[PDB]
Parts: C-alpha cells; sequence; structure tokens
C-alpha cells in the first residue's frame, strides 16, 4: 500500500530525530524513484539526514527532478544543510556527467578547488568551453596549466577578451549601433548650470555604455568636457570610458588623449575611464595596472581619487596580490584624505570581494582605529567598513572575529561599521535571523541613527537571494517607510532599488513614484534614483514617461532634476542591452562583483546630499562593476555565431509537478541574438541543436543533434 | 485584489518539504513584521 | 515585548 | 637563451592579425629601440603606439634591463589617435 | 503528506498573522 509505506516513512523520519531503518529507507527510496514520487524520497533523506546514499539510487530518467528539488530547497534551509545539499546535488550531477550544472552548484558553494576539479575532470573540450563561458560571466577565473589541451581558447573565454566583439556583433545585429544624445532621452521638445551638464554627461555615458560610439564625446569632446565645471568635469571624462566598456584596446586608445591634460580633473577622470574600460575583461598584460599605478601615490588627491577607483573597478573580484599590495599603503599615507581612504577601501573590497583577505582586513581595521572620533564623523568614513564588508561578502559566520575587532571602535561609527559588515557577511543568504536583528536595529528611534539606514539596506541585501524573501521584504519596506524615522526612510528607496535592480515591477515602481515628490529632499532623491535603478537597462516606456513627468515637475529644483536625469540615463542603460542585476544563471548565481558595485553606489547614497550631489558623484561608476549584458548567443563548436530559433517567455517554476511541464508562458519566437528581460527564460524552439548547458543565458554553445534529421 | 495581503505564490502545489520551507519563510517575515509594527506603534 | 520565535531559531 | 628574450606581444584586434606574437630581442637595447622594432616588424607607426611591458609602462629613455624585463614577459601594444608629442601641443592649444 | 499537518498549521498561522498585520496597520 502506497499510503501505508508513506505513513511508515513519515513515522521513521519522526522517530529518527527522537539498523532496520537503513533497510527501510534503502527499500522506500527506490520505490519513490519507480512511482515518480521523487520529492517524497528527497524529503525522507532530508529528514533523517542521509542524503549521502540518495545519489547511488538515481537513474538517468529522474536525475533532473531530484537535482532541481534539492537545489530549490537550499535557499530556505540554514547551515550546515546548505553545504550538504549542494554537495549531494553536485555529486549526483557529476555521477551523470552533467558538468555545466555541476559547475553551477560548485560556484554556488564558492569552492575554488571543487570548481577547478570539475573543470579539469571533464574531457569534452566543447563542454569546457561552455563552462569557461559561465566562469567568465560569474567573474571566476582559473589558472589552468599549460599541458591542458586548448589552453589559449579556454583562457580567452574565461578572461572575457571576446566580450566586446560579441556585444558589438549584437549591436550591429539589432541595428542599435547609432549613438544616442541625452536630448533623445530627455525629449524636452515635448515639454509644455554645471549640474545639468554633469547630469547630461552621466546620461551620455549610461545610454551609450559598452557601445564605443558617441555623438558627443567620440567627436571633439573637449568642448563638452570643458562645458562641465569642477568635479563634474571629473565624471564626464570618466563617462568617456563607459561608452568604451569592455574594449581595453580601442577604449585605451580613445582615453590616451585625455591623459596628457594639464587639468587634474580631466586627467584623473580619464584614469578612472581607463579603469572602467578594463572592468570585466581580464587582459593578460594588465594595462590598467600599468597606467593607473603611477598615480596612486600622487600629490594631488584627485589623481589618487581617479586612479584608486579605476584600479578597483578594473580588478574587481580578482583578489590580485600585486594590486592589493600596491593599493594598501594608500590608506596609511599621511597625504591621503578621508575621501582617498574611503575610495581605497572601496577599491580593495571590490578587488578582494568575498575572499576574506587577511591583509585587506588588517589594513582596513588599522585605518579605522587610527582615525579619531571627529574624523569618523565624516561620511566618507562610511566607505571604510564597506570595503571591509565587501571583503567578507556572503561569507556568513566568518566575521565574528572581525566583529570583535570592531568592538573597540567608538560610537556611533562602531554601530555603523558593525551593521555594515554584519549585513555584507550575510548578503544574498536570506537568513531570517539576520533580518530579524536588522529589524530590531530599525525599531529603536533616535547622528545616532546612522546605522539604521544600513540596516534597512541590509534587509534587502539579505532578502535578495530569492523571490519569497524579496516580496516579504517589499512588505517590510512599506512598513518601514510608513513608520520609520526620516533617517530610517531615506534608505528604504535604496533597499527597494537593491532588491529589484533592473527588474521594473509595477508595485515597486508605483511605490517609488509615490515618494518621488516627497517633502524630505533626501528621500525624494533616493526615490528618484531608485526608480532609475529598478528599471536600469530595461528601456521601460512607462518608467521613461514617469521620469519625464518628474523632470517637468522638478524643473526648478536642481538636485531633483539631476536625480531625474540620472534615473533617465539608467533606464536606457546600454540602449536596453545591459542589466545591473547581480543574479545570473536563472537568477541562481550571485555575482560578487556586481553586488560590490551596487553596494558601493547604494551605501554612498546614504549621504546623497554630500556624496552624490557633492563632489563624489564618480562613485556612480561603481555600477560599471555590476554592468553585464542581458545576453543570449548560440555559438557553434568553433565559437562562431549561430543564428537559431528560440522561444523567450516569463520563467515558470517546474519543481514538484511531474511530467515535462512547460518552463515558460506567454513566449514568443525570435532568432537567437536576443535580449532577455529579467525573469525571462529562453528555450530552443526546435530540436535541431542541443545546448551544452541547460541554462540558455549569456553565451551558449550548441551542438548538432544526431536525432534530428534522422 | 486584496492589495496589501497579496502573498507570494509558493511552489510546488504538492505537499513536500520545499513548500513547508517556503511557507515558513513567509511566516517568519510576517512574524518579524508583526514585531516591528507592535514596537513602532507603542 | 518578546523576541518572535522564527522557524530557524525553533531548534 | 644566449641573451635572447622572446617578448610576448599582444597586438590590438583592429589589426586583424595573430592575437599573440612572439618577438625575440636583446635586453640592453633602449625602450625607443624596442618601440621601433615592434613598430616595424608588425607594421605600425613608431610614434603612434604605446607599449605596456611587464604590467608597467615602457620607459623610452631607459634601457630595457633597468625596467626589470625578463624572459617570456608580456607587452601589449596600444594604438594612439594622436602621437605622444603633438597631443600635448594641441591640448595646450585647447585651453 | 507527512507535512500535511505542518503545512496546514503554518498556513493557519500565516492567515492569523496577516489578519493581525491588517488590524494593526489599518488598511480598511
Amino acid at each position: 500500500g502506497h499510503e501505508y509505506v508513506r505513513h511508515l516513512a513519515g513515522e521513521v523520519a519522526k522517530e529518527w530525530q527522537e539498523e532496520p531503518l537503513l533497510t527501510l529507507v534503502k527499500e522506500i527510496v527506490p520505490y519513490n524513484m519507480a512511482h515518480n514520487a521523487e520529492h517524497e524520497a528527497c524529503d525522507l533523506l532530508m529528514e533523517i539526514e542521509q542524503v549521502d546514499m540518495l545519489e547511488k539510487d538515481i537513474d538517468e530518467n529522474a536525475y533532473a527532478k531530484v537535482c532541481l528539488y534539492l537545489t530549490s530547497c537550499v535557499n530556505y534551509v540554514p547551515e550546515p544543510e546548505n553545504s550538504a545539499l549542494l554537495r549531494c546535488a553536485l555529486g549526483v550531477f557529476r555521477k551523470f556527467s552533467r558538468f555545466p550544472e555541476a559547475l553551477r552548484l560548485a560556484l554556488m558553494l564558492n569552492d575554488m578547488e571543487l570548481v577547478e576539479d570539475i573543470f579539469t575532470s571533464c574531457k569534452d573540450v566543447v563542454v569546457q568551453k561552455q563552462m569557461a563561458f559561465m566562469l567568465g560571466r560569474h567573474g571566476v577565473f582559473l589558472e589552468l596549466s599549460e599541458d591542458v589541451e586548448e589552453y589559449e581558447d579556454l583562457t580567452e573565454i574565461m578572461s572575457n577578451v571576446q566580450l566586446n566583439s560579441n556585444f558589438l556583433a549584437l549591436a550591429r545585429e539589432l541595428d542599435i549601433m547609432e549613438p544616442k544624445v541625452p536630448d533623445d532621452i530627455y525629449k524636452t521638445h515635448l515639454e509644455n548650470s554645471a549640474r545639468m551638464n554633469l547630469a547630461s554627461s552621466f546620461v551620455n555615458g549610461f545610454v551609450n555604455a559598452a557601445f564605443g560610439q558617441d555623438k558627443l564625446l567620440t567627436d571633439d569632446g573637449n568642448k563638452w568636457l570643458y562645458k562641465n565645471k569642477d568635479h563634474g568635469m571629473l565624471s564626464a571624462a570618466a563617462s568617456l570610458g563607459m561608452i568604451l566598456l569592455w574594449d581595453v584596446d580601442g577604449g585605451l586608445t580613445q582615453i590616451d588623449k585625455y591623459l596628457y591634460s594639464s587639468e587634474d580633473y580631466i586627467k584623473s577622470g580619464a584614469l578612472l575611464a581607463c579603469g572602467i574600460v578594463n572592468s570585466g575583461v581580464r587582459n593578460e598584460c594588465d594595462p590598467a595596472l600599468a597606467l593607473l599605478s603611477d598615480y596612486v601615490l600622487h600629490n594631488s588627491n584627485t589623481m589618487r581619487l581617479g586612479s584608486i577607483f579605476g584600479l578597483g573597478l578594473a580588478y574587481a573580484g580578482s583578489n590580485r596580490e600585486d594590486v592589493l599590495t600596491l593599493l594598501l599603503p594608500v590608506m596609511g599615507d599621511s597625504k591621503s584624505s578621508m575621501e582617498v581612504a574611503g575610495v581605497t577601501a572601496l577599491a580593495c573590497g571590490m578587488i578582494a570581494v568575498g575572499s576574506c583577505n587577511g591583509d585587506v582586513t588588517s589594513t582596513i581595521l588599522q585605518t579605522i582605529m587610527e582615525k579619531s572620533e571627529t574624523e569618523l564623523k565624516d561620511t566618507y568614513a562610511r566607505w571604510l567598513p564597506l570595503g571591509l564588508g565587501l571583503n567578507h561578502l556572503g561569507k556568513g559566520e566568518a566575521i565574528e572575529a572581525i566583529l570583535a575587532a570592531l568592538e573597540v571602535v567608538s560610537e556611533p561609527f562602531r554601530s555603523f561599521a558593525n551593521t555594515l559588515v554584519d549585513v555584507c557577511a550575510y548578503a544574498g543568504s536570506g537568513n531570517v535571523l539576520k533580518v530579524q536583528q536588522l529589524l530590531h536595529i530599525c525599531s529603536e528611534h533616535f547622528d545616532m541613527g546612522a546605522h539604521q539606514g544600513v540596516a534597512v539596506l541590509g534587509i534587502a541585501l539579505i532578502a535578495m537571494g530569492e523571490e519569497i524573501g524579496a516580496e516579504m521584504a517589499l512588505r517590510t519596506f512599506g512598513h518601514l517607510l510608513r513608520y520609520g524615522e526620516p533617517t530610517l526612510r531615506r534608505a528604504v528607496p535604496l533597499a527597494l532599488a537593491l532588491i529589484s535592480v533592473s527588474n521594473p515591477r509595477l508595485n515597486i515602481l508605483d511605490t517609488l513614484s509615490k515618494f518621488s515628490h516627497d517633502a524630505d529632499p533626501e528621500v525624494s532623491y533616493n526615490s528618484i534614483f531608485a526608480m532609475g535603478m529598478v528599471g536600469s537597462g530595461t528601456n521601460n516606456a512607462r518608467l521613461a514617461a514617469m521620469l519625464r513627468q518628474l523632470a517637468q515637475y522638478h524643473a526648478k529644483d536642481p538636485n531633483n532634476l539631476f536625480m531625474v536625469r540620472l534615473a533617465q540615463g539608467l533606464t536606457h542603460l546600454g540602449k536596453g542591452t545591459l542589466t545591473l542585476c547581480p543574479y545570473h544563471s536563472d537568477r541562481q548565481l550571485m555575482s560578487q562583483v556586481a553586488v560590490a558595485g551596487l553596494l558601493t553606489v547604494l551605501v554612498s547614497f546614504l549621504d546623497v546630499r554630500n556624496i552624490i550631489l557633492g563632489k563624489s558623484h564618480y562613485v556612480l561608476y561603481g555600477l560599471v562593476a555590476a554592468m553585464q549584458p542581458r545576453m543570449l548567443v548560440t555559438f557553434d563548436e568553433e565559437l562562431r555565431p549561430l543564428p537559431v530559433s528560440v522561444r523567450v517567455g516569463q520563467a515558470v517554476d517546474v519543481v514538484g509537478q511531474a511530467g515535462k511541464p512547460k518552463t515558460i508562458t506567454g513566449f514568443q519566437t525570435h532568432t537567437t541574438p536576443v535580449l532577455l528581460a529579467h525573469g525571462e527564460r529562453a528555450e530552443l524552439a526546435t530540436e535541431e541543436f542541443l545546448p551544452v548547458t541547460p541554462i540558455l543565458e549569456g553565451f551558449v554553445i550548441l551542438r548538432k543533434n544526431p536525432n534530428y534529421d534522422l | 485584489p486584496d492589495a496589501a495581503s497579496k502573498l507570494p505564490l509558493v511552489t510546488p502545489h504538492t505537499q513536500c518539504r520545499l513548500k513547508l520551507l517556503k511557507l515558513e519563510r513567509i511566516k517568519d517575515y510576517l512574524l518579524m513584521e508583526e514585531e516591528f509594527i507592535r514596537n513602532q506603534e507603542q | 515585548v518578546s523576541t518572535a520565535v522564527l522557524s530557524i531559531t525553533a531548534k | 637563451t644566449t641573451g635572447i628574450a622572446t617578448i610576448e606581444v599582444f597586438l590590438p584586434p583592429r589589426l586583424k592579425k595573430d592575437r599573440k606574437n612572439l618577438l625575440e630581442t636583446r635586453l640592453h637595447i633602449t625602450g625607443r629601440e624596442l618601440r621601433s622594432k615592434i613598430a616595424e616588424t608588425f607594421g605600425l607607426q613608431e610614434n603612434y603606439i604605446k607599449i605596456v611591458i611587464n604590467k608597467k609602462q615602457l620607459q623610452l629613455g631607459k634601457t630595457l634591463e633597468e625596467q626589470g624585463v625578463a624572459h617570456n614577459v608580456k607587452a601589449m601594444v596600444l594604438e594612439l589617435k594622436q602621437s605622444e608629442e603633438d597631443a600635448r601641443k594641441n591640448f595646450q592649444l585647447e585651453e | 503528506s507527512t507535512y500535511s499537518r505542518q503545512i496546514k498549521q503554518v498556513e493557519d498561522d500565516i492567515q492569523q498573522l496577516l489578519k493581525k498585520i491588517n488590524e494593526l496597520t489599518g488598511i480598511k
């Protein structure tokens, strides 16, 4: 009897927590495999904690269902069951020679040795090519050995040196090579100062990002570059490197003209542009380390400001020893201002994000200790914990000692640093206990309440792991905005932007539009920038209409108008071909570099009045670290483009129900060089080709199906 | 529909550990919401 | 009031 | 071998050539000489390109040995829109 | 259906908590 054995398995699971039991489970599990009730068998081993021998009893016809069920349960179970579940599912995948999806789980585990072992064990060169594509998208690089066959192509794929050419191939394919002037975004003719020039420079950088062509800077841009004034003249030059993103040869050619300027602002903006150009792509000759290294100890603080941030963006998520050893002494330098120390913290955190680097942590802690309380009152000091927090991004319980080291620090900076590092350690984990602690922090009303904004941001930074926590945190953010103190509610728009970046869902956009025209100027700026961030790179027509209406409303307010222009530039990022979402591979893999960049921008937005609206708007270029293309290329065995027919539609959960359910709904058929919106999956419409990886995102390699045309 | 009380759609429909975990996450966030609101109202 | 007992801390 | 260092030169992709090229040379030759050599053998203008060598910048005035170059080091070639001497001039005019 | 009683209890708790949230926050 099926019901009797189900009840027996339930009773066995109940009494295990309280010899023949092993025989009972070893007989029940194959039955559930036979009668297609895989998830009940998975629950059995999950309860009695013997998921080890579940692998031995898996057949070819059911590995996908058990793997998907085990992986989907990880986001909602705490440690140490996360590691056990990931390793069991990875072992099941490896036993079945499904190398790409095993590498996905290894990247989830953040086990570098396991990733290298999976990459090396596979014998299929094409499968290794696809896995190198996933590694390059994730920002993970393996130092392969020379005896490995096809070393050059594998390293080139992992280093993303071909990303720029493929992106330009898309742009030519979608005939969107034409540059867009910021006036095309503003559409001021339909409407019935240095700040606006800086806003237009930022829009010009955002819209034409990674395209390499521009009607306003690739021409004789000295007129436009000098049209800005003072520190805005900093960012415009840096924007010139944003158009040439991922193009470390052409971009550095177009930036070198500005490296000879007698003006410090243009020179350091161009240094930051050189750093931006090298972001993502991993060149072997290290051009960014060659150009920006000589200006990290310059007399001018602007020289250092551009150079350190450029080097951090270029080598973000790399954990390079040479760059870190070159950047660490900048913190303790006497001539380094608190701005330079904060930007050094940001760069060092971005370079060694999620690596728990000992030198970075020790140097940041020493810098924090040496600063006096009056110095710690400076808001740029807030970047020091962030670089520390980025050092331990997603590590979890590895910050306790660091927390102890932070106990001696004086308040209120001690509370701010503690909250920031505690949040960063549990980023993308969904730990409801940590979110409960953050809500406890946000509960107490109060200078004194600086860390409350960080706690509000951290609620989103933890709940971003999966959709259930995301929507629940949306409700929590509504409550915080209703009941919070003004310092509490100035960060809620930033949390909304973080939790739904490049995902312009209607409810969040409406919530931000309600608070866009708010009495408090800071929450208004944050709400407008969050409207820009939420629909960043989506080319949302409705969001563009709201932003144009806001520009009409905020015409007389320079700060609000600047924020509106920034949001408009973000909405049309990369002409709709780029995304800032830190989650890829069906929103299951968290890119530490993207999270680092988003944090660098959003935490700095907690002082939008003095940082973003002041002389430090260049920190917006941290979004470059999070700039990835919403990609779908099908390549042949020799990496040449292969136009194929695919069906693109909103992703549908498959776990649970049996059969072969449709994974997409409301789909349409397009040729493969197409852009995927957030939450949109793509599947091969025909059976002519077999993808190397199940996930049809980024660069995908297709093989000829022998069964087709039998 | 019911506006504020739109809860996320839990999957799968079949009763299993995964659905229990998703529903418990929803319950945890609702409990945290209740605590926060009861603290802020007073 | 009293710390709400979440599912995780129930152990 | 025999004072021969094969620099691993990385050319720009706009010149559709081999991505990685070996170039053997002696070590006490000056940076200007090295720049001229990579200009001539790979067909580029001597004064219109910049060499990034050993993760640093090529010091034209100084010889290769004092820059710390060695065997199998990598050198990336960057093309220039304006030459290194007239760019400063026209930017000084653009003041 | 070993979690049927647990799922039912959690769903009832969810509904009670949602009703309490609506009562405290107003929305009527």
